[PDB]
């Protein structure tokens, strides 16, 4: 509706008979290839990112936001879990590391 | 073509308007709404209907789940379009 790719904002301009919008818009750039799967099988869960997309560069899974790559590591703060990974077609296997867990292990 | 009245041709004919279509609907089918934004980025469609049902409200692991039945409904429903051109007039 105003200009090519997501839109961030726009200004108004007069002209003689009519107006000129300038829109300004974020259009993403420099692309990168992943491997990528819906859910993640752990300990038999499987799990869901909550917003973004599992993607691998091979050997390491991450969640990433599906307009910006900026990889985290998979944790149980940022996927949720929806019962076991026997329906899912694309599931791989990884670990789900918890922030709980090490400081329970400190103990 | 009677007593000066001429039909001008459109100038994009019907194998280009067909080949615009099959671009669009190739974009759509492969890489979702990225293309429209700027470069073509291509998700698994399965991944990219997971996006759009969280776009109407209702979470991913709704399609996973019900990937097989959701293909059949699409499938069926893309039936009954060929039924209701050919046969309703
Ligand atoms: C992601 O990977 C695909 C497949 O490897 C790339 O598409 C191919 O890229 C090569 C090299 O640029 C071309 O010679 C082929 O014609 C491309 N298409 C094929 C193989 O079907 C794609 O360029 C990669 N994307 C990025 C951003 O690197
Ligand atoms: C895939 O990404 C992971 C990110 O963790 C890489 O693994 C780490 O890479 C850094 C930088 O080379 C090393 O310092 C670490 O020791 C690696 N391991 C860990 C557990 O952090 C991995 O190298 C990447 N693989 C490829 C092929 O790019
Ligand atoms: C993605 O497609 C590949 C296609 O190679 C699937 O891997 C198998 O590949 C062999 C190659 O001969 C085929 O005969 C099999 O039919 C493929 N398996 C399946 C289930 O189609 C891979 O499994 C596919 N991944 C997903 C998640 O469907
Ligand atoms: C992810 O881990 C599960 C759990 O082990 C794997 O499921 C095993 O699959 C093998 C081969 O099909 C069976 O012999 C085992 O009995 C299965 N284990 C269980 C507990 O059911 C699964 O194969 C792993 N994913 C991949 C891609 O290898």
């Amino acid at each position: 509706f105003c200009g090519k790719g997501y839109h961030l904002m726009s200004f108004p301009q007069s002209a003689p008979h009519g107006v000129v919008f300038l829109h300004v818009t974020y259009v993403p750039a420099q692309e990168k290839n992943f491997t990528t799967a819906p859910a993640i099988c752990h300990d038999g869960k499987a799990h869901f990112p909550r917003e973004g997309v599992f993607v691998s560069n091979g050997t390491h899974w991450f969640v990433t936001q599906r307009n910006f790559y900026e990889p985290q590591i998979i944790t149980t703060d940022n996927t949720f879990v929806s019962g076991n990974c026997d329906v899912v077609i694309g599931i791989v296997n990884n670990t789900v590391y918890d922030p709980l867990q090490p400081e329970l292990d400190s103990f | 073509k009677f007593n000066g009245l001429t039909v001008l041709p459109p100038l994009l004919t019907d194998e280009m308007i067909a080949q615009y279509t099959s671009a669009l609907l190739a974009g759509t089918i492969t890489s979702g709404w990225t293309f429209g934004a700027g470069a073509a980025l291509q998700i698994p469609f399965a991944m990219q209907m997971a996006y759009r049902f969280n776009g109407i409200g209702v979470t991913q692991n709704v399609l996973y789940e019900n990937q097989k039945l959701i293909a059949n409904q699409f499938n069926s429903a893309i039936g009954k379009i060929q039924d209701s051109l050919s046969s309703t007039a």
